[PDB]
């Protein structure tokens, strides 16, 4: 538990997210556009992940603050 | 603040009825129109309203910088109608928490007199001698060098 | 103890702190954009061959997989942080109820209303 | 909607809507049928005057309390009292309001079950909940620990609580209360010549007790002083003249609380049943209970009791512990204020005994999870 | 990154980051569910208070240690203790920190395997390593030889080491420790009238043992002196008053260490199992072990034990050898200081059980080369 279930969800996310990979079958412009779209999408994913890192760090600091508060209650 | 015109044009009849009743009770003849705040406090107390009496007395000792001693309509009427709780929205708890976090460069869970002093330097506010002790009373409700976001919120909640 | 001056100082502190937070968040956005541009390097494909596209797609699959795994982990962290935030908010609310809720009531809700009619 | 916080009590019924500071209507709980014949025709004479109306016509009635010692002995009269309370003193039909009754600890089950059956069948309330009279008095003090001595008019009970966890094995319920003090005062007044016998004159003796009696700090010294000087003799005017002078009956009536041997009861006073109730608790929460002793109920309003009790407990308790006795000025309505606070809570809103639940399990639902 | 040097122990959990002098958070390892009913609503009452929180609410809890004698008997409670230690006392998520647990010698395998399985599956650490509690205590002394007697609170074990080569055939593990001394003290206190029964009062008896008891240099002379004079009777104030006076119970409680026949155990005392552990070693390293006898663990903090043990061993040992007993003032945290030193070493950095290794061989990896 808590080691394969999450692993399974991550695997499913990878499966649904990684689309069909096929390049040399098509015209160069179409594949170039698709690759640029995927690059921009993953770059936006990086931006979102970084914003999540900052936000969760701030909320961890707030959790420390609440820990100090509950310590002040005793 | 100068919300005096805003106050007089903002009041609801729920309290304007009592205001006019007190206007009748106070002004009964031989009135200069200034309406002394001293009798105003007693009349409002008799009216059954429940403001804080001592704060208005200290204000009367302090407000009216011109030193008339009998405050004109604006300030004394504002203090009278302070029974109506028309505050400055009280801001937001999340906004103040974000502010305290921004000040929490030390990241210790509290902002001390030094960080507040630096903030005052940044805004350029006048040097006041109420400092330190104001943090000690408001922020240091436990007297331990620790002030959380609740003391910050209650320090200037609904300031107008 | 001045009051009007205190009110002005507090509200000006609020406004200045809000402006400082806004400018600081703008700085943070600029830094984040700089980091994104660095780590996710800008990609130009003007007059480039098709093997470049194949390499780009390969690196795209690799980086998409790694970033999705990393963001899966970061999302687990965020969910745990949200759960902790909710629990600690509940605990602080319980503490505030223990300290203050019994003092919260409608005193003289009708007692002062009826005076002498009886 | 709003909840009705009724509090049956024994001697004064206190009721009012949840969320206020004081009960809306407080009136004695007596139902008195007329006893003489009645010759005027068409005077509009009723067959039973209840509540505060029978404290004004008490000259020709035979008042009889429907609640003896916490328990209810006359269900028809209690139903009449409740009907009066709902319809005439509050004027709110019970079909649209939850109710929160209160009950003394260690009372017979049948009393509680009959109470809930009446509230659900006759008055047809949406949902009712029964609470122990001491936990509310602990709510009103704003504490969460402490041992509360709720000396009402029917029964005196002493419930210790720590951190919100009640200790069911340490509840000491004693049946000496204000009514027995009234009877004992009426019995010792006969030593000067004043004889009160009628059930109407019990009210006069109760008024004497309320207005004149006080608890002595030291009993023997007061007995010696009252027997030499005359600085204690306070006079009082009966409802018809003929003032009376109460001598050392002043502090001998409420002394029965600390020496129940006066009225022939075996048990120890309210000063020693509190210490016994503490000593039954665990060894690690005795300091907190010592420091947070709470007084409540009407009978604890005697002038000078919060000092006598503290002196007695300090004599009994170990010398190191600090003994503090919380005696708020709003002692009489402490239980009802606590009831209002409890009914106003959001966390409590799902503990009511909903009517459909009663329809499925019968009146015995009250002993179940919905306590 | 930095390593987490946790040390489960039995009685006090000691934890902290590697490379410091003292553990960051030290708190009793007890998990106590409430046992009474609880009447206050919305008080925020939890279902289990662990760690140092349950030493303040112990008046209404039933504390129960999750580790009996080194071995772990209640895995859910131990998991709860670990979760508390990681998240609230250190506030570092375990996903980014190696861990270094400690385990007594000669413990059941299943305990160690379950420990590693929990650390890898539930908390999901990067890498964990399990070390014998005596080698660390030898690290902390800065030695490389010596025979260490680590008398903890759960189990007393005596591991001899020479030149870094442990002697597996000379480990003498004895199950008398601080807990049995607490129980025996609680049992002999009844000879004066003081009865402690509740699992909460075991903590009070433990405090008495810590603050008052001492080890006598000569037992019979002390028994004779305490029976004639009264210079030994030291008093102590309970958590509620009622001071108690401990007579010759002072040095009779810790005497059980040197005469385990008091609590009915057959084996020989800690003064003779050390000599037996030495005599099992080879004939050429006995002088070094005699000269470098090391004491560790909490229970070896009794005032006057480093002299009694030296006298006993000098009586047993040959007259020519020099007997020296190393008793550092930081005895209690000696194991954890040694753990920090070991985790801070560069040579040790490749001995951790990496997670991929566990994925390939299962929990039975701990018995393999990565010990
Ligand atoms: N001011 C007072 N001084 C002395 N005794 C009082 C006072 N007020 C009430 N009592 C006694 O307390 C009784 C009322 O107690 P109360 O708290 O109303 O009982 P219940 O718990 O049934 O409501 C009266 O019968 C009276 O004897
Ligand atoms: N100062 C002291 N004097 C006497 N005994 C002590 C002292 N401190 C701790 N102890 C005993 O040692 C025990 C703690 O031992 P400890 O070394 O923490 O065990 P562990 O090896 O499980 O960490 C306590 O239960 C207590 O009985
Ligand atoms: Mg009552
Ligand atoms: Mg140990």
């Amino acid at each position: 538990g808590k080691r394969q279930t999450e692993r399974e969800k991550k695997k499913k996310i990878l499966a649904e997210r990684r689309k069909a990979l096929a390049i040399d079958h098509l015209n160069e412009d179409q594949l170039r556009e698709k690759a640029k779209e995927l690059w921009q999408s993953i770059h936006n994913l990086e931006a979102e992940k970084f914003d999540l890192q900052e936000k969760f760090k701030q909320q961890k600091y707030e959790i420390n603050v609440l820990r100090n508060r509950i310590n002040d209650n005793q | 603040d100068d919300i005096y015109k805003a106050a007089v044009e903002q009041l609801t009849e729920e309290q304007k009825n009592e205001f006019k009743a007190a206007f009748d009770i106070f002004v009964l003849g031989a009135e200069d129109g200034c309406i002394s705040t001293k009798e105003l406090g007693k009349v409002m107390r008799m009216l059954g309203q429940n403001p804080t009496p001592e704060e208005l007395q200290e204000m009367i000792d302090e407000v009216d910088e011109d030193g008339s001693g009998t405050v004109d309509f604006d300030e004394f009427l504002v203090m009278m109608v302070r029974c109506m709780k028309d505050d400055s929205k009280g801001k937001s708890e999340e906004e103040l928490s974000d502010l305290f976090r921004m000040f929490d460069k030390n990241a210790d869970g509290y902002i001390d007199l030094d960080e507040l002093k630096m903030m005052l330097q940044a805004t350029g506010e006048t040097i006041t001698e109420d400092d330190i002790e104001e943090l000690m009373k408001d922020g240091d409700k436990n007297n331990d060098g620790r002030i959380d976001y609740d003391e910050f919120l209650e320090f200037m909640k609904g300031v107008e | 103890i001045s009051a009007s001056r205190k009110l002005q100082l507090k509200t000006l502190m609020l406004q200045i702190a809000k402006q400082e937070m806004e400018r600081e968040a703008e700085e943070r956005r600029g830094e984040k954009g700089r980091v994104l541009r660095t780590r996710c390097q800008p990609l130009e494909l003007d007059g480039l061959g098709f093997e470049e596209l194949q390499d780009l797609c390969r690196q795209l699959h690799a980086r998409v997989d790694k970033v999705d795994e990393e963001r899966y982990d970061v999302e687990a962290k965020v969910t745990k942080n949200i759960t902790e935030i909710a629990d600690l908010t509940q605990k602080i609310y319980d503490l505030r109820g223990k300290f203050k809720r019994p003092t919260l009531r409608r005193v003289r809700i009708s007692a002062d209303a009826m005076m002498q009619a009886l | 909607t709003t909840a009705l916080v009724c509090d049956n009590g024994s001697g004064l019924v206190k009721a009012g809507f949840a969320g206020d500071d004081a009960p809306r209507a407080v009136f004695p709980s007596i139902v008195g049928r007329p006893r003489h014949q009645g010759v005027m025709v068409g005077m509009g004479q009723k067959d039973s005057y209840v509540g505060d109306e029978a404290q004004s016509k008490r000259g020709i009635l035979t008042l009889k309390y429907p609640i003896e010692h916490g328990i209810i002995t006359n269900w028809d009269d209690m139903e009449k009292i409740w009907h009066h309370t709902f319809y005439n003193e509050l004027r709110v039909a019970p079909e649209e309001h939850p109710t929160l009754l209160t009950e003394a600890p260690l009372n017979p089950k049948a009393n509680r079950e009959k109470m809930t059956q009446i509230m659900f069948e006759t008055f047809n309330v949406p949902a009712m909940y029964v609470a122990i009279q001491a936990v509310l008095s602990l709510y009103a003090s704003g504490r969460t620990t402490g041992i509360v001595l709720d000396s009402g008019d029917g029964v005196t009970h002493n419930v210790p609580i720590y951190e919100g966890y009640a200790l069911p094995h340490a509840i000491m319920r004693l049946d000496l209360a204000g009514r027995d003090l009234t009877d004992y005062l009426m019995k010792i007044l006969t030593e000067r010549g004043y004889s009160f016998v009628t059930t109407a004159e019990r009210e006069i003796v109760r008024d004497i007790k309320e207005k004149l009696c006080y608890v002595a700090l030291d009993f023997e010294n007061e007995m010696a002083t009252a027997a030499s000087s005359s600085s204690l003799e306070k006079s009082y005017e009966l409802p018809d003249g003929q003032v009376i002078t109460i001598g050392n009956e002043r502090f001998r009536c409420p002394e029965t609380l600390f020496q129940p041997s006066f009225i022939g009861m075996e048990s120890a006073g309210i000063h020693e049943t509190t210490y016994n109730s503490i000593m039954k608790c665990d060894i690690d929460i005795r300091k907190d209970l010592y420091a947070n002793n709470v007084l409540s109920g009407g009978t604890t309003m005697y002038p000078g009791i919060a000092d006598r009790m503290q002196k007695e407990i300090t004599a009994l308790a170990p010398s190191t512990m600090k003994i503090k006795i919380i005696a708020p000025p709003e002692r009489k309505y402490s239980v009802w204020i606590g009831g209002s606070i409890l009914a106003s809570l959001s966390t409590f809103q799902q503990m009511w005994i909903s009517k459909q639940e009663y329809d499925e399990a019968g009146p015995s639902i009250v002993h179940r999870k919905c306590f």
